[PDB]
């Protein structure tokens, strides 16, 4: 199995970037997925989650309504539309995988990506 | 404590619960 | 089912970087097609099932998104990528509708 | 974010009548909603308030089994249908958002509708 | 899923209030329609969904509730509304059944 | 835009009856129809659905094996072939067509016919 | 495409309701037909297209079905229909196949 | 407001006996529950205590390691089920419902079921 | 906590006041109830925390009491308040114990 | 999950009562079904949601229980119910597990 | 859980100190809330927890306490001050409640 | 109705063989089908599971990515193709039929086959 | 459709058990067939439909699966089996596409 | 919550025992894991539920602790052991938070 992202890059501040996250070796459309930050100098942030279906999204406080987390399970692929971009933003992006769990309370992290790098500045 | 109101806790968190 | 695309006007320079975001009013899966219509002429498909490439669209032209949010990104927009971009559903059960489409005007 | 109820009106008692409430501006299914009359001459008063999902309501010791609270996640609307009105029921019915919190207790109502006038005379 | 309705006989008079209240026996969600059936002819749909009303049907019809608690309030009764009603479910994974019908008379 | 039955009429128990149902004034193809009794004293109760194509074929509990609904499209009917009739099936047999509904969830019932009296007797 | 007829043998008498059912292995559509082949002679069409009667054959005769599930009605059975009857099919790929043939006699 | 209960019978030392009970007329699923027995020239006496989901139970000391409480929120019931009985646990079981209280100690007992004899002899 | 009641019988006529008194081996607050048992039947709730009336039980019955010492009062006895009574406590940590009962006569 | 049962073998006359007790290690909620493999055959159905019958089971078999504690009581063993009864949960997000299973021997 | 607010009118002029006192009659530990009512619309959140405030809302607004005593205090009144404001409680197993609420006057 | 599987014999360890599951007597393209084992001296186990079309498929832990299960529904017939067997494997294996169930939570296995022996050994 | 087979060469000897794997990129629902190119010759088809077998081969091939998962086991490898084995998917609406072919050798 | 994990930084040599202990500002229950991230990869999970251990983990790590105080313990340090470890929680209403990440050096 394995679990790797795209898309990253350099934008000027206000500019949307938008971020891939193909999944392979797994059925992808059975797993409700993650993309968490990593910006250096501080510990791992979480960013967003994605339902296993698309139903239901839930956004870090600081990103609401400037990141949209979408998901394809025909293409078995990740989407984070990321606008409005700050200098904030500078920070690598991983994919997570919920761990399967025997009941309603989910689990941890387990399958990780190797991240990208979105680098936000003027 | 046998005691102890076995009720539903009316005023309980009614939100979505994200985890 | 009601397709919004934002922004209406979208002003940018050559070499730019361009997003035109769809929104549809209910959920659409991944069926979803953007057009661009040239001033005087008909409209030519250039992504469909929101994310493929029509043959012969440059690769300049990228689509992303599912459900009800989505968004057309141009890499490098050129002398020639001014016109009216618009956005098509045809979910399971529902007919096909268009949205208003923006227009992309030099700056 | 915007909250707006209708279904107002005056009725003779004995009557049956159904309140409504729109939502717009956020996700309305992942909200327990309340509804609060404002009686003038005394403060407000709890009515109902609907579990997120319909499958726990709670009234006012004052109007169990007579006041239904019901909720159409997919139209995002709130519905009190109310039966067998009396003269004490005149009051100014509002709607009222439990605020997110992380913990297992709730929160307040942060936020409220406008408002409107239920009247019963004869 | 056992559905009923009470009242089951709703005497009222030209230009009253009239409210029918539909319960069933588990969760339907939204799903759930009402019918209209005078006597001598086929029931017609007036609301589905619920909320909804069907093309042709007059303003006066409106419903509302969810889960297991539904009513349907005729704002003013007319004289062409004497008829007798159905509420019928159909839920996910349940089958189409209907509820015995409220006869709506004279007063 | 009508839809007629016929076939009805008085046969003894055990005996096979057979219904028709002609469809005119809309596409007849593309409908799903249903065929619904209404016995005196009862409220209406569902029977059998034909899928659209004759792939699926659904029937209430107490007609499995006994009735057996079949349409051909290209002659707008509908077909309930009613074997080892007994008297409890004594009633107004309707015809339904299902409503256009823009989900996979179906839809309620609002071109229904005039209703074909099936009496059984000795 | 094997084609079945049961009852094998139904007795019935004068003015009685014979239904004959034939069932078919795999879809034949609305393909099929229906024979009476009184002993000694040739058989002669009575119902084609699962539905049509025969030019000059008597209005007691009827049929009804698509699928794999047809049936064949005689409202009132006559001293001069008591013969072998027999079911054909013609899909649009399929070759013509016949059924076993099932006897009316006399009770 | 119906509480009725089942399953009493007459059964040989050192057997296994079930009973049940059914709640009606009001929401099963927001009560606890208790069972008190009722054994003739004795007063009543507690049993057993469920706390609204199964989630906590508390017994008596006499019959601790032989008696299993457990409800069924879906159906409304209550199942204490006995395992070898022996002679002196010959009396009329009743099921009893907290009522509500503002606080965090309980309340007293409100709906009582007319209760069923259990016996238990040679 | 071992409970007891007294007197265990008491011979009293209708309109008459009867008193019945509850103590406990030890101090229980205000945490007790008392209770209705009609023969034949279950028992009712009458008074809770010792002080105050459940809904829907007649007025004439009262109480109060606090620590071990616990009292019933009826001001005026009826016909209808012929039964046995018992007093119930929870406490803090103890559980639910009842008293042996008083039984009510016609004098 | 892993499921238990309780007696492993358990001898019983005919006529007699028998009850079979079903441990889970975890809550399994009210999702239980109870089957019965006579030897040589295939398992059936007897009990669904540990408590409903499955169609054409004599109301003879009996089921009860909720949380991590169940029950299988014959009222009246019969010559045929002489047989091997396996436990099956089936919870919301866990998988389908068997317990060892219990054999009703003819004493 | 009755709650009174005092005073019931408090006259200050533009940049005074504002202080409402709230009083329950039982302990609710820290579960409280205070709200804004301008003439003619819905009460707006201001703080919750009875010290932390709404997001949004001016720092001016703060207040503190624990138990049955509760302060709000408005440290330099402000034009749009000028409202009802209403206490609220939501104790662990007590259902919400409000007090009779209080007036800003301007002086 | 009836439930009859093929194929059992007896294969060496790391060979690969095919069961099949032909069904009769009801529709076989509505029922998610199941397939489970019998190792003598042990209690039944769960193997696979076919979600009615094809789409979805679960396995026991311990056989993921050596028994492949999927579904004809044209000529009503289940494969569970077994790859890599080993003496583990010694088993007898039943097909099963999901009961209808009016909920999403499913149900038991109603309709069980008669088995096929499989015996994995040199 | 991107066609794939493994193992790409598989050494047998007579009498042995051999099984070819085809695993399509896309669902093909049943619609497969398997074919043996001698060296030299033209490939002729042994099993269609994935299932069924083609008239005059041996019992000895057989064929199973559905979806993206296919097989093609050989009960006694003969010396005659020594040959190239193609997979082919003909979907609804998909054209032919045929896999890279597994080489069957002598050991 | 917010997790602070102590000590910051850490040497140990190899097959030395390693402790480190991860804090919440409000109880978690059991619901807390931990992560390794060796420096230019992505965090691999290691202990799940605070107890358990991940499928493919070395038995030399464990983890142990409820409500607030968790702590790690590495029995015997290996070199490939050396790297950033994370500790995240899950509880039942609040979002994932992680903590700071201590790294072990070698000494």
């Amino acid at each position: 199995v394995q679990l790797v992202e795209s898309g990253g890059g350099v934008v000027q501040p206000g500019r949307s970037l938008t971020l891939s996250c193909a999944a392979s070796g797994f059925t992808f459309s059975n797993y409700g997925m993650h993309w968490v930050r990593q910006t250096p100098g501080k510990g791992l942030a979480w960013v967003a989650i994605i339902w296993y279906d698309g139903s239901k999204t839930y956004y870090e406080d600081s990103v609401k309504g400037r990141f949209t987390i979408s998901r394809d399970n025909s293409k078995n692929t990740l989407y984070l539309q990321m606008n409005s971009l700050r200098v904030d933003d500078t920070a690598v992006y991983y994919c997570a995988r919920v761990r399967h769990s025997s009941s309603r309370h989910g689990s941890a992290f387990d399958l990780w990506g190797q991240g990208t790098l979105v680098t936000v500045s003027s | 404590d046998p005691n102890a109101n076995p009720n539903v806790d009316p005023n309980a968190n009614p939100n979505a619960n994200p985890n | 089912i009601q397709m919004t695309q934002s922004p209406s006007t979208l002003s940018a320079s050559v070499g730019d970087r361009v997003t035109i975001t769809c929104r549809a009013s209910q959920s659409v899966s991944t069926w979803l097609a953007w057009y661009q219509q040239k001033p005087g002429q008909g409209p030519k498909l250039l992504i469909y099932e929101a994310s493929s490439l029509e043959s012969g669209v440059p690769s300049r032209f990228s689509g992303s998104g599912s459900g009800t949010e989505f968004t057309l990104t141009i890499s490098s927009l050129q002398p020639d990528d001014f016109a009216t971009y618009y956005c098509q559903q045809y979910n399971s059960y529902s007919f096909w509708t268009f949205g208003q489409g923006t227009k992309v005007e030099i700056k």
